[PDB]
């Protein structure tokens, strides 16, 4: 509109600003505190009725997925070439750093548990089981500064989530097979792709401090007479009724798929 | 087609049609005519078909915005099915419902429309059109549908053309022909022929037209659709034209809102598709987020608002030609009305009487004996004579064998009265009137005040010349020279001239009208016997008469007008006095109806109680004052404002027909909306100018009830407070509704700038948005036009058109800032107490929404150290969606039961709105079904919430209603405060 | 034994229908109420 902002006259800004512009301010301001002031106070009631050490309901995430690691830039597909280190240099800087913890310098406090059995712990202790890095030959840091790269053996890692309280029944299993008419060797280092029950069940961040998840890493063996080629490595877990795989809403429920492009 | 009798003599006329140009054809020949030819009556042409009306309710307002919603849902279903194999049917589903959607709002609007349609169709055929022919020599009413060709009616001014008249006998007759001509000028009509086309000629009436003034009688030679009006395709009434005030404001606010919307659309368009959003996902949520914003709603509302009217004005015997004309009546600041035949009864008989210097009293009805006073005085029998001879006034057809005070007559009340009077205390009027032959007369009307008769004389002295005059007494004194006393005539001086004012306030103060007589003797030398008199010449002396005496007729207010005054000024209605009367009779009328209460008091009567002169009195120290007519001749416009501004109780009296047009715009001039209740022919500019314009069912004339807006066919003044009742109580529910619509626009669009601006995941999808505009914001809207009116509706002052508006800041200050922000305030704590029951804590949130909406990111590590997939987390998220749209149905119920009332508690006002419980059950019903139907995690990603989560939004909702109750306390406990001020919409 | 992961889904739509239908009809039965 036209004017309407002149400071002459009792109408400044559509209104006074002195006292009703003031006024209304004001209001405002003390409603919105008000407003504040109960939204904060009955979050803090609700969150009075949680538990920092397990979740109230568990039932949306019944059964575990699978997950490849480390995650590529575009939609799991691992695009590196041999030639050229910085194209891998991510990978295996991730790779680095996740399995930091996995050494067995920082894992020392931890304890060594029998295999085969699920551990139960009723203790407020909760004592960790050890993960000894060894397990995944080729595809740690012992053998390698990169996790098999530069050599067309690149080493992926698959891990299982972490779900409280779940007993995975029998012996789980991770298999993965190659879906490029089965024309690379795909191998699990871990003996067939056994996981051990000793790490289960998880107890939570807060309570069972220092776990280390049980870990998986695959090698697509990638021969020198083929270059540029994509493959596709599908990898499920099948030992284990309780964990369920054979899901089509979801594509990573205990099932995952990822594809491996080598160059040069 | 240029064949007619407009140049034809009255000779061949007689031949041609075999009826009498005085006595007319008899019954019987008119009753062969009728059943040979047929009913005077225009065949009414077919407007529009029924199912294009539903077509044009189909695609008129928003419906069309949810249509293009709609085609764009199956659209995108469609590409996507293209594309990708198995996808999601949520496009179909949300079409579907769209679509079903605008059929349900255009068959629920056109069932509406049809009924309103309906009984106004049916209501308006209750005033039948009445022409007055002439059968048998005698005149009586007739039918306007019974009119024939050959028949003669005697139309006179007021009363519009019943079909095509060759006119042969007019009395200063002009009629409207704007119809045809284009102008309002009065176009005089006489005998004579003046020109070879018939258009242009002026002795043919061309039906369809008003007879401004004057009285003429012509022979019928078209009826029916042959008629001069019927050959053209143009329809003669045609239709209304003009946009309502409360139309053009839903118009601009619709104009306001819908650009509004499509802005937040657009804007909400583009920062999807910054984020990452695929395209066909960014034009649904363009899509959802348009129709959420607009209130499609509204135009179901308003059609329902007026369809209750309709049904109430039914009742009341109103008949309203613009339903939407009802607010402005509603809105009405000051009435305008006349005494004769609103405020009164029109219903008048003699009561007192006045000559010869004392003031004799007659029986009004049931004298049953002889009158009180000698009907052998002279001056009495001059007084009769000159009322019988002076009257225009004749008796209807075949009522020889009933009582004088049940005859029905043809002219006007006073007339009436004087003829019933002059029939009880004297002979037969009929043989009288055949006994004194008549010459010219000239016929009443408002601007001489007065009614000049000739008459001959037969007795022993014969001046052969008789000049009868009767009018007001006033005007027709100051005429008179000589006066007759006793039967002896002397020459008025000062002395009968004073004891004609004291007995005239004698007979004043009564509430009585009064009229004055005249008569006098022409001179045989001046005119001789074979003498011409013109009407428009002035021949005779028309002054210098001889003063008679003074009939007084006791003309009782109307039963209702005191109670319905009193309902109207204690509504702020200034309820305005207007009228042709003297001051005294006037002011004794405002007196006893209500329009000046007891205690008030003029300028002349505090002079007269402290015996100063009336000069000296300070003139606003009175609140009452009666504005005599001739004074408002002389008067300023200036000084009009300052008599309509100071007093409060106003009364005109002896106005002329333009001086009423005057006063209605003083009126107006201060900013208010009249409302003039007119209906006499003097009453047709006031009528057009008003705002709102009234006219009376039953005594009105044919002009006044074609310029007027309302007509009440009771003739009850009641219906005035009935009309701005309910002219309120449509403006209270559309601002009720309008607040409720807008409050829910804030939980929809709140959400996506949260996420946005927190990163935390979406707390509410389009497919939920829909759900929450649809659901909660259709059927609750619309039945707040059920609301019935407030306790308080008729003790609230008028709203003021400029100030308060439908939607004003302080609607939409409530609506967004307040009432908007608790809703979305709920829905958000659903979101977060959903989100940390299931392992998500609220500090956690911030920052996921790149990772939450990763698809290939199947790791998500909530607070407790698990880790979710995609699916996995999506479902929470989408439970939270359904919660979000469960937690806005709960507040919402609050914001329903809150509108409920604007400034009365839900305590006062009762939840007897069955329609609002209604649409509250079938909400919560639809949120339950929603959420708790297999299938919909498929079909629309919604989920079923635990128990607990219902009441998440309670704490919120009771806040609302408590907050809402304690400001209304606060609005009534201090009236006109800040919270008035600000939160009083 | 209560076990996690699990949710009485059935019963809780079961009884929310039945709400849901409750609600309708006496919807229904207010607006035609006399
Ligand atoms: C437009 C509407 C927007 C509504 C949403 C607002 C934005 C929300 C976005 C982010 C807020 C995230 C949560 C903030 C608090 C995080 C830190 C926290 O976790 O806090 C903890 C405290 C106390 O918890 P504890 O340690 O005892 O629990 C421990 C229980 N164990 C141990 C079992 C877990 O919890 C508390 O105090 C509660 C603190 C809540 C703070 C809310 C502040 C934002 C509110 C805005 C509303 C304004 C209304 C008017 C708007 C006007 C706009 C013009
Ligand atoms: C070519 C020929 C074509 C012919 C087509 C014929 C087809 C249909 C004809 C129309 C049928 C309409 C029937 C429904 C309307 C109805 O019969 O109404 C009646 C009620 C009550 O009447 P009353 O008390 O005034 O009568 C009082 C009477 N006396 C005053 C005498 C006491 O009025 C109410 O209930 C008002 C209820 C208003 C709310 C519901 C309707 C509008 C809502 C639309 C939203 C759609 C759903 C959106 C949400 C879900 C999304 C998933
Ligand atoms: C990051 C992207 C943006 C964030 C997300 C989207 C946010 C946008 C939210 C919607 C904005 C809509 C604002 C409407 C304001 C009211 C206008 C209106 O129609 O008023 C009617 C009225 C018309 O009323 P009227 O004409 O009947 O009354 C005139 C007054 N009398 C009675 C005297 C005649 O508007 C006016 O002319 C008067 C009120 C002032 C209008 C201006 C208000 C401030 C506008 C701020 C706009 C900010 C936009 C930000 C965009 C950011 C983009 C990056
Ligand atoms: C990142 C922040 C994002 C914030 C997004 C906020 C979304 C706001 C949604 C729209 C709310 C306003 C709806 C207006 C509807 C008006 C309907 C109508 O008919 O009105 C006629 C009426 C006419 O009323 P009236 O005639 O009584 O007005 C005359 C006024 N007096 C009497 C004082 C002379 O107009 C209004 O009511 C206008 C209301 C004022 C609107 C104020 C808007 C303020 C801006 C809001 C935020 C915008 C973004 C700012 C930040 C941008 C950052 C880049
Ligand atoms: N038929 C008639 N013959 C002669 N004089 C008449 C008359 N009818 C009315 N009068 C006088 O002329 C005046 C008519 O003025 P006007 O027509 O403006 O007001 P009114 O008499 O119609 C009262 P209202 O305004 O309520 O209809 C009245 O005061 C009355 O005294
Ligand atoms: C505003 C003042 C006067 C009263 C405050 C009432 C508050 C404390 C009450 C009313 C409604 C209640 C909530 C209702 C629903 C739930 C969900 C449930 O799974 C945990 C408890 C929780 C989160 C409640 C917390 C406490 C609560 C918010
Ligand atoms: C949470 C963020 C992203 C959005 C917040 C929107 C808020 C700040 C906006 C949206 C609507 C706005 C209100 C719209 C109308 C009015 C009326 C005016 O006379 C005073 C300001 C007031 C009350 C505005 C205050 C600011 C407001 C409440
Ligand atoms: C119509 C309005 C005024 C009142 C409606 C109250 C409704 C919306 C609320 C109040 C209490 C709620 C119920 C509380 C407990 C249960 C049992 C559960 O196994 C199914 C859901 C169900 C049945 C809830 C459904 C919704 C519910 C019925
Ligand atoms: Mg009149
Ligand atoms: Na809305
Ligand atoms: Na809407
Ligand atoms: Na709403």
């Amino acid at each position: 509109w036209k004017l309407f902002i002149y400071n002459p006259t009792t109408g400044e800004f559509l209104g006074r600003t002195a006292k009703s512009w003031g006024l209304i301010l004001l209001f405002y301001l003390v409603f919105y505190g008000f407003l504040a002031a109960l939204f904060s106070f009955t979050m803090w009631v609700m969150l009075q009725t949680l538990n920092d050490e397990v979740p109230k309901y568990r039932d949306q995430i019944p059964s575990p997925g699978l997950m490849v690691f480390p995650k590529p830039v575009t939609a799991l597909e691992y695009t590196f070439s041999r030639s050229d280190p910085t194209s891998y240099a991510g990978y295996i800087e991730d790779l680095k750093k996740f399995l930091k913890p996995y050494t067995l310098e920082e894992q020392k406090n931890l304890t060594v548990c029998p295999d085969g059995a699920l551990f139960e712990q009723k203790g407020p202790v909760y004592v960790a089981c050890q993960f000894p890095i060894s397990l995944l030959q080729a595809c740690s840091g012992m053998n390698d500064p990169d996790f098999g790269y530069s050599q067309g053996n690149p080493c992926i890692l698959v891990k299982m989530n972490r779900i409280i309280g779940l007993k995975p029944e029998g012996v789980p299993r991770i298999d993965c097979v190659s879906k490029n008419e089965d024309i690379p060797n795909v191998a699990v280092y871990p003996h067939n792709g056994m996981i051990d029950l000793k790490y289960f069940p998880y107890y939570g961040k807060k309570l069972h401090v220092g776990y280390l998840q049980p870990l998986v890493a695959v090698q697509v063996s990638f021969a020198p007479n083929n270059t540029g080629k994509e493959v596709t490595v599908e990898c499920k877990i099948d030992g284990s009724a309780n964990l369920k795989s054979q899901d089509d809403r979801d594509k990573f429920l205990g099932r995952v798929m990822f594809k491996i492009t080598a160059r040069a | 087609v240029s064949m007619d009798d407009h140049k034809l003599s009255l000779d061949e006329l007689h031949r041609k049609y075999g009826t009498d140009l005085s006595r007319g054809l008899t019954s019987a020949r008119a009753a062969e005519i009728l059943a040979r030819d047929g009913p005077n009556a225009l065949t009414p042409p077919p407007t529009t078909p029924e199912w294009i009306k539903f077509c044009r309710q189909l695609f008129g307002g928003f419906s069309m915005l949810l249509w293009i919603g709609a085609i764009l849902c199956f659209l995108a279903y469609s590409i996507q099915a293209a594309t990708e194999e198995e996808p999601q049917n949520d496009n179909l589903y949300l079409g579907v419902v769209l679509s079903a959607v605008v059929i349900i709002t255009g068959c629920f609007s056109y069932y509406q429309e049809a009924k309103s349609s309906k009984i106004m169709e049916s209501f308006k055929n209750m005033v039948p059109q009445q022409a007055l022919v002439i059968r048998n020599g005698e005149k009586m009413s007739i039918n306007a549908e019974e009119v024939v060709v050959g028949d003669l009616v005697e139309v006179k001014g007021g009363d519009r053309i019943p079909a095509d008249l060759r006119i042969i006998s007019a009395n200063g007759c002009k009629v409207d022909n704007s119809s045809l001509t284009g102008e309002s000028e009065p176009q005089t009509r006489s005998p004579d022929f003046t020109n070879e086309n018939p258009l242009e000629t002026r002795n043919i009436a061309f039906f369809s037209t008003n007879c401004v003034e004057g009285t003429a009688r012509g022979i019928v030679v078209y009826t029916g659709d042959r008629t001069v009006m019927g050959r053209i395709a143009t329809l003669a009434s045609g239709l209304e034209g003009g946009q309502t005030p409360i139309a053009a404001e839903i118009e601009h606010f619709i104009h306001i809102i819908t650009g509004v919307a499509v802005f937040l659309g657009v804007s909400f368009f583009i920062l999807s598709l910054i984020l990452e959003y695929t395209w066909l996902e960014a034009v649904i949520f363009l899509i959802g987020i348009i129709v959420a914003n607009v209130p499609e709603g509204l135009l179901a509302t308003v059609t329902v608002c007026l369809t209750l009217t309709a049904k109430r004005m039914a009742r009341k015997n109103c008949l309203v030609k613009n339903l939407e004309a009802v607010e402005t009546l509603g809105s009405t600041s000051t009435i305008c009305s006349d005494k004769t035949g609103t405020l009164t009864q029109n219903r008048m008989t003699v009561a007192h009487m006045w000559f010869d210097n004392q003031i004799h009293e007659a029986d009004t009805t049931e004298n049953q004996s002889g009158v009180s006073f000698d009907k052998t005085s002279a001056t009495w029998l001059a007084l009769s004579r000159i009322a019988g001879l002076c009257n225009r006034a004749v008796f209807q057809a075949n009522q020889e064998n009933l009582p004088i005070l049940k005859r029905a007559v043809a002219g006007d009340a006073s007339e009436s009265a004087l003829l019933k009077c002059i029939e009880l205390c004297c002979g037969s009027v009929k043989e009288m009137r055949e006994r004194y032959a008549k010459i010219v007369e000239i016929p009443f009307n408002s601007t001489n005040k007065y009614q000049l008769s000739i008459h001959k004389n037969p007795n022993t002295s014969e001046p052969q010349h008789l000049l009868v005059m009767k009018g007001a007494p006033e005007r027709i004194l100051d005429r008179c020279s000589s006066i007759l006393l006793h039967g002896k005539e002397q020459p008025l001086d000062e002395e009968l001239k004073d004891a004609f004012q004291n007995a005239y306030l004698e007979l004043g103060g009564l509430g009585e009208r009064v009229l004055g007589f005249c008569h006098l003797f022409l001179p045989d030398e001046q005119f001789p016997e074979g003498f011409q008199f013109d009407t428009d010449d002035v021949n005779f002396p028309i002054d210098n008469l001889c003063f008679v005496g003074l009939i007084s007729m006791i003309d009782p207010p109307r039963a209702a007008v005191p109670d319905a005054v009193g309902k109207c000024r204690s509504a702020g209605i200034k309820v305005i006095m207007v009228t042709g009367d003297h001051p005294i009779t006037a002011k004794a009328i405002a007196k006893g109806v209500g329009i000046i209460s007891e205690g008030n008091e003029t300028v002349e009567d505090i002079a007269a109680r402290l015996n100063i002169p009336v000069s000296q009195v300070n003139p606003r120290d009175a609140k009452a004052c009666v504005v005599h007519g001739s004074d408002l001749k002389d008067m300023t416009s200036e000084q009009l404002d300052d008599i309509l501004k100071y007093h409060t109780e106003i009364v005109f009296a002896r106005t002329s027909p333009q001086q009423k047009l005057i006063i209605v715009e003083g009126c107006q001039r201060q900013g208010a909306i009249v409302a003039v209740t007119g209906d006499g022919v003097n009453d047709s500019p006031a009528l057009k100018k008003a705002d709102i314009g009234v006219a009376m069912g039953i005594a009105g004339s044919d002009v006044s009830k074609q310029a007027a807006d309302m007509i009440l066919l009771d003739d009850n003044f009641a219906s005035i407070v009935t009309g701005v009742e309910e002219g309120r109580l449509i403006f209270d529910n559309l601002k009720k509704s309008i607040a409720y619509t807008l409050t829910s626009n804030i939980p929809e669009i709140t959400p996506f700038l949260i996420f946005i601006i927190a990163n935390i995941p979406l707390p509410l999808g389009t497919v939920t948005i829909l759900c929450i505009d649809l659901g909660t914001d259709m059927v609750p809207a619309i039945s707040l036009a059920y609301e019935q009116a407030e306790s308080d509706i008729m003790k609230r002052q008028p709203r003021n058109p400029k100030t308060d508006k439908l939607v004003n800041e302080r609607l939409i200050s409530m609506a967004y800032g307040q009432i908007g922000m608790i809703q979305a305030l709920g829905g958000f704590f659903t979101y977060f107490v959903i989100l940390a029951e299931n392992g998500f804590l609220p500090i956690h949130l911030l920052g996921l929404r790149v990772d939450w909406d990763d698809r290939w990111i199947n790791d998500v590590e909530d607070s407790y150290g698990q880790q979710w997939t995609y699916e996995q987390r999506k479902i929470v998220e989408f439970t939270c969606h359904t919660a979000f749209f469960v937690s806005i149905v709960v507040v919402q119920w609050a914001d329903l039961v809150i509108c409920k009332t604007r400034r009365n508690s839900v305590f006062q006002q009762g939840m007897k709105n069955k329609i609002l419980i209604f649409g509250l059950f079938e909400e919560t019903a639809l949120a339950a079904f929603l959420s708790y139907c297999p299938g919909m995690g498929v079909a629309l990603r919604m989920y079923p919430l635990k128990p607990t989560w219902w009441f998440c939004a309670f704490p919120y909702s009771l806040l609302i209603f408590v907050y809402d109750e304690v400001r209304k306390l606060i609005i009534r406990r201090r009236p006109g405060g800040w919270v008035e001020k600000e939160t009083y919409y | 034994e209560d076990d996690p992961f699990f949710y009485d889904e059935h019963t809780l739509r079961k009884r929310g229908l039945l709400v849901a239908a409750v609600l309708f009809i006496t919807g229904i039965i207010i607006l035609t109420s006399g």
